[PDB]
């Protein structure tokens, strides 16, 4: 099997956002919002 | 929707009152006591634009916009001011340019060759983000936004030679601009004149010569590059050096205006006969946007001082101050009539003349486009993530939303309102109070959704005038900056339609040495005052910009205000670094259409992914918020329930036969126009596919029990008119446009008026 | 400095607390970091609002009134006041694990919530069912009389 | 095609012989102005390399390895029950990673190189970190 | 019915618990609502998986093993079974108010979190600072030797 | 004697942000560990 | 939810440790921050995998087996769990300076390494020389017979 | 990190052996260079596979199957472990030493042979390192005089 290991450990060029925020939102699932009753 | 009692302005809305702007928290504000005549013929309005995504990585430098990035990074970023920023930029620029090594070391890296010439063929390629990585170590800074500006500088001189990879890309969002200058927005835009003269020197370096000597000779040492950069970067360092403090350019030149407006200026300090005659003061004398800026100035500093030489020096300041602003900037001078064009007014008149209610509203062009992106991480625990626009989800909604657009235009809301106050009002005068003034500002509520803030603190900011501290500074900085726009946007309006204005000087409580407030001359031709003033002479002189509105006749907005959507589609590859989770709404929905057929209950559930044509439920995708669309609908909801409330409030106490029948004449006529509108939404692409499915979950649920079929002569129609209505909410519910609570009350209103009962009554013949 | 409106009411509140007991004078001198002399701190209060707030935190008995009114007088001191005055709330050893058991339970409510409507509705609907039976009879009867 | 295996065997010999000397020539210098000439040379190769391999990947033999590499993972994934792939396998890294591995396969599926030689040729792109600093792909359709 | 793979382990597990003590036999007969005779419930277990689960909830000592294996081969019952078997977790009187005090505090963490990165990072960064000083020296020295 | 010291704070200040932030961040670290656990758990329940 | 495959092994493993000694029950209650009652923590383990891991760190004797199996079926917690459970390794006062002396030495090996090849080769080549002489004779003789 | 699959194979293997006899502490410290304590050597195993493979081969009663399991599960350690464990086979008086035992060794020579050159060259190179240090200095000095 070919080894892609070495190529796997890498870093990404870093950069800083102008306005910080939205950080912990990376992984979340909001479960759906219901509609109103009808009549 | 914001209601104020114009009689007591102080209590109801202190944000828009002038008494607050010049520093009177207490009730008292001077009457038309002392005065000087004046005419404001010009103003500084921001150009009409809203935020756009602009990408910083590529080799170009567009000086106007990098300047704009500083505004946002420093100001809205939470930092002190762009002034302190730019200063720390030129200490940074002095560090690299005036330093001989730092231009060698990174031309050793990009060219690869320390001690010897490089041929013409053997020219490698170094990606832009690379050289940035190292420049970080050489000339370190606490602001990454500096390293980007130097990085794509060297990229610009080296681009022709081809030492760098083009392919890499990167992106930020520039911010929104206040339409009218706050005091500091002057100070900023003066420093940003320096900065723009900085960058225009960096930007303009061609290095064509270095390109010619490379071709013919065939090779060149780093000694030619590393000088030719160092010559460029020190041409920019020239142009920075020796500019005046913005803080003391403006602080003075708003004072020496402030002394030639105010009538009461002590002769001990009088702007002299020369500077009064200076070229350009004439023009800046009659300019409004400065005035309301001046009022701010004294609100804060409390005072003023002229440091600059009162004569010889201060006559080279002005021509420098004019050239800063006058030059293309975010702020460009315009005739005063134009900048308020979109505001419009309408009023409900008694028999005599005077206002009962009077409405002020911002017209809008409803935004008919919407986009949906899926966020994609670069690597685990990396915030670089860049989104992919997905067409075919968006083509649905924008072809769904386009039908909604035509039918909600704002003018049709107030055209509806005044039709209410015609019917509800008695026959008799209104002496009891000043006419209440309701003002729709969809822009207010709009800014609350993109910033995610309780509508109650936004309104209550205008009412009491103080901003709640409980919120984090990122909001307050966009809240106050907002609350100042409306203040300004009011006075440009009042002044535009009452060209006669008169400048007094407030000194009752002696809060500040120098103060100013306008007083309008408006000729009312009315018997009794609204608000409170003596209404003497057949004209009333009112310090409050609001009152001076109330006496206007109806006005039709001549220019639609324009929202415009943020654009993801264009640059797909570039990695988004700005947080996009603020402007993103999660997209998921569930609902059940319940009907009762022959004494049982049949419920059809439905999911949003089915409505869109998607076969599977995909979690990731996030609708980019439809703010201005949610702004308008929010308005139209609150004015609907408000109307329908005020009628059923009168309908009880009417005590007349002729009039009572005119109320129920109104409600019914109202509610079935309500419904014919929602039924119109049901025929839309999402409306269609919601219906087709709902009937189909109901059918196969009845499979087990054989029961007789309908006439459908009108039954197909009666059933049809009902199922559409429920589509109408479902589409509104699933997009952000209507919250679930207000969707219920909106059913209840349509429910008891038995609107549906009356809708069918037109489809039968008897 | 210090705005006068705050001063007419604020100055005597502190002075009263000082005259009540000396033991506080040493405390505030430590917290604010000011000269122990009662005349000194009173000179500091007038000078800075931030300082004025920390003093009113040290004495909450008589002083709570002015403190709130000071919130209105200066937005900035209160904003930078909330941070300077802070105490870590002692956490119970059992708490975080004790919360772990309700994971199963709260997810049950939110299933019931979404169905009904806002949480406010469900609290109502719960009462409607828990409500005595006669009332259902009562309401039926008013409809029998043609009232609704 | 031994004439072809001859050249590409040579190229891999010389190329590795470079980076052995530079990192050898760097640690000798013990002077800063030079070290950035070398550290600029290492990187400046490792992109020119990383582009050769990827440009190789675009070749039809190249492409057909790509398409098939993803396609089997997508369909392997859909059974596992989550489709989040489509977004993720096209990214800053994993579009390069699979791009390269298809570029080193085509060399190995031919005689042109030995699977141990490619394994080391990878390790050069590992340290030089040329990978992370590009973040941009070119498609030869 | 019940899948054999489960049933193989399930049946003797229950039968063992029965043989251990009679007191359980009466309990399960009450919960499942089946004839008290040990032969009856054992006939019911085989018939329905839902029933099989409730039995294994009644006896957790020896039975927990099979239950999980039942849960594997039957994701279907998993939802239904979770509902039928439920107990309200007794809540402490102090709890909800006791939580009210941490409002101020958690909002402080999430200000620090967003800045650093994911919560995982901040937990790391906190340790890095709390970490002994010598280590900073150690790492500096390896860089002195030219290691990276 | 504090010349050496204050220049140290202002190096830490600029990094974090306004002085107000650093006073907060300092507390966040000094804060008890359990709280980090608490916040993690609310996120475990799906509360943001 | 904890996956059953793990939970099957996990639950009795913990329960066994509890039954072994009470002294651990108080410890885990402190670390996880859960109600001290053995029934409580056992309710928490089932609820969260992260919690399940910290428990198995507290007891390593019998518990190490399940922990690894937990780690397999949950690569997710692996990162988070590694952070929450950490102890600063006590460093020896002599260490960092003691390492400073080997700077001269290791640079000598890496000069020899590059020449030969990978470090693996040099370890071999070193043995080849250290090897007894007769072997060189042996190999020569097989070549004398024709063997290669 | 050490693969969890092989982890459950090695850890009971090395532990049972350590508790079986204390004498095995001589192996761990000799090659691996682990700390004197039985607890720390365990952490070394978990840390590195190479370290682990040298723990498995050294304790041979229960270990072989476990060692071969480690091999396949983490194949990079193959070349390393087989090499770092080598034991000289001394000498056979009889002519037919063969590949019976000496197989591994005569392989080893050839690698070393291949690298250096013709079989003679190595034996030469063997001696050059065996020569007294002085002879080097001699050759250098006779070079200094300008003789070569």
């Amino acid at each position: 099997p070919t080894s892609m290991k070495a190529l796997d450990h890498t870093s990404i060029a870093s950069v800083a956002p102008l306005e910080r925020g939205s950080v912990d939102t990376d992984d979340r699932n909001s479960a759906p919002r219901r509609g109103a009753n009808f009549s | 929707m914001f209601n104020l009692k114009v009689k007591d302005l102080n209590g109801s809305a202190r944000g828009l009152t002038q008494a607050f702007a010049i520093g009177e928290l207490k009730n008292q504000l001077s009457v038309g006591a002392l005065q000087l005549p004046l005419q404001f013929t010009r103003t500084f309005s921001a150009s009409m634009t809203s935020e756009l995504l602009w990408e910083v990585g590529k080799g170009n430098i567009d000086p106007v916009m990098y300047a704009r990035l500083f505004f946002q990074y420093a100001q809205a970023g939470g930092a002190l001011s762009v002034d302190e920023l730019v200063n720390q930029f030129t200490e940074y620029h002095q560090s690299t340019a005036c330093n001989p090594e730092i231009w060698r070391k990174l031309t050793a890296y990009i060219t690869g060759s320390s001690n010897r010439a490089i041929k013409a063929d053997a020219v490698g390629k170094v990606p832009p983000t690379a050289i940035l990585e190292q420049l970080r170590t050489l000339a370190p800074s606490e602001h990454e936004l500096f390293h980007h500006i130097t990085t794509d500088f060297v990229c610009h001189v080296l681009s022709p030679l081809g030492f760098i990879l083009p392919d890499a890309a990167y992106v930020y969002r520039v911010g929104r601009t206040a339409t009218y200058p706050n005091f500091y927005a002057l100070v900023d835009c003066v420093r940003a004149s320096d900065l723009r003269r900085m960058l225009t020197a960096l930007s303009s370096v061609d290095s064509k010569m270095l390109q010619a000597t490379f071709k013919a000779k065939g090779a060149l040492a780093p000694a030619l590059i590393s000088q030719h950069l160092a010559n460029a970067a020190t041409t920019a360092f020239e142009r920075s050096r020796g500019n005046f403090d913005a803080n003391a350019v403006v602080s003075s030149v708003l004072t020496i205006l402030g002394r030639l407006w105010s009538p009461s200026t002590p002769k001990e300090l009088d702007p002299s006969a020369r500077l009064r005659n200076t070229n350009g003061i004439d023009q800046l004398r009659s300019n409004l946007a400065l005035f309301i800026a001046y009022q701010d100035m004294v609100k804060q500093r409390g005072r003023a001082e002229v440091i600059f030489s009162d004569e010889e020096l201060s006559s080279t300041i002005i021509p420098w101050f004019i050239e800063a602003m006058s030059e293309v900037s975010p702020f460009k001078l315009r005739p005063i009539n134009e900048t308020t064009s979109y505001i419009g007014q309408t009023s409900a008149i008694d028999h005599m003349g005077q206002p009962s209610h009077v409405v002020v509203y911002e017209d809008w062009q409803f935004a008919k486009e919407i986009t949906a992106f899926t966020p994609v991480k670069l690597a685990n625990n990396s915030n670089q993530r860049f989104l992919d626009v997905e067409p075919g989800i968006s083509d649905r909604m924008s072809a769904t939303l386009a039908p909604i657009g035509n039918t909600f235009a704002v003018s049709a809301f107030v055209k509806n309102r005044t039709a209410v106050y015609e019917a509800v009002s008695q026959r008799g005068t209104v002496n009891s109070n000043g006419a209440e003034m309701t003002l729709g500002f969809p822009s207010v509520v709009e800014r609350d959704y993109a910033l995610d803030r309780d509508p109650m603190v936004a309104i209550a900011a205008l009412r009491t005038g103080i901003v709640d501290e409980s919120l984090e500074a990122r909001a307050s900085n966009d809240l106050k900056r907002s609350m100042f726009n409306y203040y300004a946007a009011v006075m440009h309006y009042a002044v535009a339609h009452n060209p006669e204005v008169v400048v007094s000087e407030h000194q009752g409580v002696a809060a500040e040495q120098g103060s100013l407030y306008l007083v309008w001359n408006v000729r009312t031709e009315l018997r009794i005052p609204v608000g409170y003033n003596a209404i003497e002479g057949g004209s009333i002189r009112t310090p409050e910009p609001l009152e001076a509105i109330a006496y206007n006749k109806p006005i039709q907005p001549s220019e639609v205000l324009q929202a415009k959507v943020l654009d993801l589609a264009n640059h797909t590859t570039s990695i988004h670094i700005w947080p996009w989770h603020e402007a993103s709404t999660e997209f998921a929905y569930e609902d059940a259409y319940s009907v009762t057929i022959r004494n049982k209950r049949y419920t059809a559930e439905v999911k949003e992914f089915e409505l869109l044509g998607l076969g599977q439920r995909r979690e990731r995708v996030r609708i980019l918020k439809p703010t201005v669309a949610h702004a308008i609908i929010q308005m139209w909801y609150s004015w609907f329930v408000e109307d329908d409330r005020t009628l059923a409030a009168a309908r009880r106490t009417s005590r007349d036969d002729a009039e009572k029948l005119a109320i129920d004449g109104r409600r019914m006529q109202n509610a079935v126009t309500l419904l014919r509108k929602i039924e119109m939404i049901g025929t839309t692409g999402i409306g269609a596919s919601a219906v087709h499915l709902a009937q189909s979950r109901i059918v196969d649920q009845m499979a087990g029990r054989g029961l007789i079929d309908d006439s459908s002569d009108l039954h197909v129609g009666i059933n049809r008119h009902r199922i559409r209505i429920w589509a109408g909410l479902a589409v509104l519910q699933m997009m952000g446009l209507l919250s679930r609570s207000e969707a219920e009350a909106l059913t209840k209103v349509l429910g008891d008026s038995n609107a549906l009962g009356m809708v069918v009554a037109t489809t039968d013949i008897d | 400095m210090l705005l006068p409106v705050v001063a007419r009411a604020a100055v005597p509140a502190i002075e009263s607390a000082i005259a009540a007991t000396p033991g506080l004078v040493s405390r505030i001198a430590a917290a604010i970091g000011s000269k122990v002399s009662p005349s000194a701190i009173l000179a500091a209060v007038k000078s800075n609002p931030v300082v004025a707030g920390l003093t009113l935190a040290q004495i909450g008995s008589t002083g709570y009134d002015a403190y709130q009114q000071l919130l209105e007088n200066h937005p900035e001191v209160a904003e930078m006041l909330k941070d300077l005055s802070f105490k870590a709330d002692e956490i119970q050893p059992d708490f975080i694990g004790n919360l772990g058991q309700y994971r199963e339970e709260l997810e049950l409510v939110e299933d019931a919530a979404r169905f009904v409507g806002g949480m406010s509705n469900l609290i109502r609907l719960r009462q409607a069912l828990e409500l005595d039976i006669k009332y259902y009879g009562l309401k039926m009867q008013l409809n029998d009389m043609g009232y609704r």
